[PDB]
């Protein structure tokens, strides 16, 4: 999902 | 005041919604920027969220899934306190570039959204809300909206909670203090149902979208059509400080 990937690609 | 320290450390800059302000005023226009806004403020939301103190504790399931259910919450009483600072409740400041006034609150079709955000400005003003105090009650109500049938793990989620209502209780102790929790509370409890008639207005927009037809991007068309209807269907609710 967008939002795993954003959630994920922060540090 | 370590735990102030940290949440004035991690407080979200400015953020610009990329609004053509030489353009005149239409409907289509203006949720466009409300949708890029929405986005890249989630982005902002994200790794402010990640730095909380304890917020690691969480289950990353329900990490994930609080920022989720209370990003709309969030940005509402953060825009409205911005609204507050910046212009006096004059107007609803969005954005740098997105300022609303009465004519843009009418073209957007939020109307009676608008109003309640614009008193909920006015609130900040009315109740001398400190800046200090703005940061804690923030933070509080990334832990204020959750399932019914709860979390992956509710404890570690309930402890974090009840920290977060403590330090609150903190900045005010730091009677008068009686009274004073009673009114933030209350502020902050008419932050959801506001938040609930922004996601209605909004879902109903993207299922008629191709009516209306307006580009629904990226991670807005899938938090509007996997997470938002839980909370309309009652499957996720508020908690509130006090009974409705
Ligand atoms: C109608 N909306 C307003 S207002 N915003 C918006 C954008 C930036 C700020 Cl700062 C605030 Cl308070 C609202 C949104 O993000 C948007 C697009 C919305 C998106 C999804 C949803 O479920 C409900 C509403």
């Amino acid at each position: 999902g967008a939002f795993q990937n954003l959630f994920q690609s922060v540090r | 005041p370590i735990f102030l320290n940290v949440l004035e450390a991690i407080e979200p800059g400015v953020v610009c919604a990329g609004h053509d302000n030489n353009q005149p005023d239409s409907f289509a226009a203006l949720l466009s920027s409300l949708n890029e806004l929405g986005e890249r403020q989630l982005v902002h939301v994200v790794k402010w969220a990640k730095a909380l103190p304890g917020f690691r504790n969480l289950h990353v399931d329900d990490q994930m899934a609080v920022i989720q259910y209370s990003w709309m919450g969030l940005m509402v009483f953060a825009m409205g306190w911005r609204s507050f600072t910046n212009v006096n409740s004059r107007m609803l400041y969005f954005a740098p570039d997105l300022v609303f006034n009465e004519y843009r609150m009418h073209k957007s079709r939020m109307y009676s959204q608008c109003v309640r955000m614009r008193h909920l400005s006015q609130e900040f003003g009315w109740l001398q809300i400190t800046p200090q105090e703005f940061l804690c009650m923030k933070a509080l109500l990334l832990f204020s909206i959750i399932p019914v049938d709860g979390l992956k793990n509710q404890k570690f989620f309930d402890e974090l909670r009840m920290n977060y209502i403590k330090e609150l209780d903190r900045i005010i102790a730091c009677t008068s203090c009686s009274r004073r929790f009673y009114q933030l509370t209350k502020l902050l409890d008419s932050v959801q149902p506001i938040a609930r008639e922004l996601h209605q207005f909004t879902f109903d927009l993207l299922i008629k979208s191709h009516m209306v037809s307006v580009d629904f991007p990226e991670m807005m068309a899938e938090i509007i059509s996997v997470q938002v209807p839980k909370i309309l269907s009652g499957k996720v609710k508020p908690i509130y400080f006090h009974t409705q």
